[PDB]
Protein backbone atom coordinates (compact mmCIF):
# COMPACT_ATOMS: atom_id res chain seq x y z
CA UNK A 1 0.00 0.00 0.00
CA UNK A 2 2.63 2.47 0.92
CA UNK A 3 4.75 0.78 -2.07
CA UNK A 4 2.29 2.10 -4.77
CA UNK A 5 1.38 5.07 -2.57
CA UNK A 6 4.48 6.35 -3.22
CA UNK A 7 4.86 5.36 -6.74
CA UNK A 8 7.76 3.49 -6.00
CA UNK A 9 9.43 -0.39 -5.10
CA UNK A 10 11.95 0.93 -2.58
CA UNK A 11 11.17 2.83 0.63
CA UNK A 12 13.23 4.43 3.26
CA UNK A 13 13.38 4.39 6.96
CA UNK A 14 10.49 6.46 8.61
CA UNK A 15 6.63 7.12 8.89
CA UNK A 16 4.13 7.48 5.86
CA UNK A 17 0.89 7.56 5.68
CA UNK A 18 -1.71 5.81 2.84
CA UNK A 19 -4.76 6.06 1.58
CA UNK A 20 -7.45 6.49 4.34
CA UNK A 21 -9.60 4.63 6.46
CA UNK A 22 -12.53 3.98 5.77
CA UNK A 23 -15.83 1.49 6.50
CA UNK A 24 -18.05 1.23 3.44
CA UNK A 25 -21.65 0.52 3.33
CA UNK A 26 -23.08 -3.11 3.33
CA UNK A 27 -26.53 -2.70 2.30
CA UNK A 28 -29.37 -0.52 0.63
CA UNK A 29 -32.72 0.73 1.91
CA UNK A 30 -36.11 2.87 0.62
CA UNK A 31 -38.51 5.04 2.41
CA UNK A 32 -42.16 6.61 2.43
CA UNK A 33 -43.87 2.99 3.67
CA UNK A 34 -47.44 4.07 3.92
CA UNK A 35 -48.80 5.40 0.66
CA UNK A 36 -53.05 6.47 1.20
CA UNK A 37 -55.58 8.67 -0.91
CA UNK A 38 -56.33 6.38 -3.75
CA UNK A 39 -57.96 8.48 -6.62
CA UNK A 40 -61.79 8.03 -7.32
CA UNK A 41 -61.31 5.99 -10.89
CA UNK A 42 -63.86 2.88 -9.85
CA UNK A 43 -66.88 5.09 -10.21
CA UNK A 44 -65.57 6.35 -13.55
CA UNK A 45 -64.80 3.14 -15.15
CA UNK A 46 -67.67 1.01 -13.43
CA UNK A 47 -70.82 3.11 -13.17
CA UNK A 48 -73.73 1.45 -13.74
CA UNK B 1 -6.82 13.61 3.52
CA UNK B 2 -7.95 14.92 0.09
CA UNK B 3 -10.09 12.03 -0.97
CA UNK B 4 -12.84 12.13 2.02
CA UNK B 5 -13.14 16.51 2.12
CA UNK B 6 -13.58 16.47 -1.96
CA UNK B 7 -15.52 13.97 -2.15
CA UNK B 8 -16.23 11.12 0.27
CA UNK B 9 -18.17 8.02 0.55
CA UNK B 10 -18.65 8.67 -3.63
CA UNK B 11 -17.95 5.93 -5.83
CA UNK B 12 -18.32 8.47 -8.84
CA UNK B 13 -15.63 10.61 -7.64
CA UNK B 14 -13.50 8.02 -6.68
CA UNK B 15 -12.57 7.65 -10.58
CA UNK B 16 -13.22 11.39 -11.43
CA UNK B 17 -10.88 12.47 -9.30
CA UNK B 18 -8.02 10.85 -10.85
CA UNK B 19 -8.62 12.92 -13.93
CA UNK B 20 -7.05 15.48 -12.62
CA UNK B 21 -3.98 13.47 -11.42
CA UNK B 22 -1.35 15.27 -9.12
CA UNK B 23 -3.16 17.66 -7.06
CA UNK B 24 -4.44 16.00 -3.72
CA UNK B 25 -1.38 13.92 -2.89
CA UNK B 26 1.42 17.48 -3.58
CA UNK B 27 -0.55 19.19 -0.87
CA UNK B 28 0.36 16.16 1.76
CA UNK B 29 3.54 16.99 0.71
CA UNK B 30 3.52 20.35 1.60
CA UNK B 31 1.87 19.94 4.88
CA UNK B 32 3.53 17.19 5.71
CA UNK B 33 7.09 18.76 5.33
CA UNK B 34 5.05 22.20 7.72
CA UNK B 35 4.10 19.62 10.49
CA UNK B 36 7.96 17.57 10.52
CA UNK B 37 9.51 21.06 11.06
CA UNK B 38 7.48 22.03 13.57
CA UNK B 39 9.13 19.47 16.02
CA UNK B 40 12.28 21.19 15.02
CA UNK B 41 11.86 24.55 16.59
CA UNK B 42 10.95 22.70 20.13
CA UNK B 43 14.49 20.81 19.80
CA UNK B 44 16.12 23.92 18.77
CA UNK B 45 15.04 26.19 22.29
CA UNK B 46 15.40 23.56 24.78
CA UNK B 47 17.50 20.72 23.82
CA UNK B 48 20.95 22.84 24.28
CA UNK B 49 22.39 20.86 27.10
C1 LIG C 1 -49.52 3.86 7.82
O1 LIG C 1 -48.56 4.65 8.48
C2 LIG C 1 -48.46 4.33 9.87
C3 LIG C 1 -47.46 5.29 10.48
O2 LIG C 1 -46.34 4.60 11.02
C4 LIG C 1 -48.08 2.85 10.08
O3 LIG C 1 -48.31 2.58 11.46
C5 LIG C 1 -47.40 1.61 12.04
O4 LIG C 1 -46.53 0.99 11.08
C6 LIG C 1 -45.63 0.03 11.67
C7 LIG C 1 -44.73 -0.45 10.56
O5 LIG C 1 -45.43 -0.54 9.32
C8 LIG C 1 -46.42 -1.09 12.33
O6 LIG C 1 -45.52 -1.99 12.96
C9 LIG C 1 -47.39 -0.52 13.36
O7 LIG C 1 -48.21 -1.56 13.88
C10 LIG C 1 -48.27 0.55 12.72
N1 LIG C 1 -49.15 1.15 13.71
C11 LIG C 1 -50.36 0.67 14.00
C12 LIG C 1 -51.13 1.41 15.05
O8 LIG C 1 -50.82 -0.32 13.44
C13 LIG C 1 -48.93 1.91 9.24
O9 LIG C 1 -48.36 0.61 9.22
C14 LIG C 1 -49.06 2.42 7.80
N2 LIG C 1 -49.98 1.58 7.04
C15 LIG C 1 -49.61 0.44 6.45
C16 LIG C 1 -50.69 -0.29 5.71
O10 LIG C 1 -48.46 0.02 6.52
Amino acid sequence: ETKCTLKSFTVEKGIYQTSNFRVQPTESIVRFPNITNLCPFDEVFNAT
Amino acid sequence: DCTMYICGDSTECSNLLLQYGSFCTQLKRALTGIAVEQDKNTQEVFAQV
